[PDB]
């Protein structure tokens, strides 16, 4: 019964270590998966805004130049 | 010299009517003068679209 329970909690233990680095591993495969090209793209149509931007941005410039 | 007499009246007439004009203008100068006064808010705004037209023939 003692060592009974001393192995039995044991191999609990290493079964909720490896539970634990599955869920980790879980995490950074999000992460890895499409995270960064999704904000890559994101980025990308934030450039294109920015070169929206561009244009109306010159008549601000110009009102404070007169 | 009725002629001569007549000549005399008839440009002393001119006279008059020359004058009356002239201060019609004067009157009428100083509205124009006003209303350009008034209509001079346009350099900076004419310089601003200006340069948008300017930018239309630049990318």
């Amino acid at each position: 019964t003692l060592t009974e329970e001393l192995e039995k909690l044991e191999q609990q233990i290493t079964l909720t270590l490896q539970e634990i680095d599955s869920n980790f591993a879980k995490a950074h495969r999000i992460v890895t998966t499409s995270i960064l090209p999704l904000v890559e793209q994101y980025g990308e149509h934030s450039r294109a805004v920015w070169e929206a931007t561009k244009f109306w941005k010159q008549f601000f410039e110009a009102s404070a130049n007169v | 010299s009725y002629f001569e007499q007549q000549r005399q009246a008839l440009i002393e007439e001119i006279a008059m009517n020359f004058e009356h004009v002239l201060a019609n203008i004067n009157k009428l100068n100083r509205s124009l003068e006003a209303v350009i006064a008034v209509g001079n808010e346009f350099s900076s705004v004419e310089a601003l679209w200006s340069q948008f037209e300017n930018v239309m023939s630049w990318s």
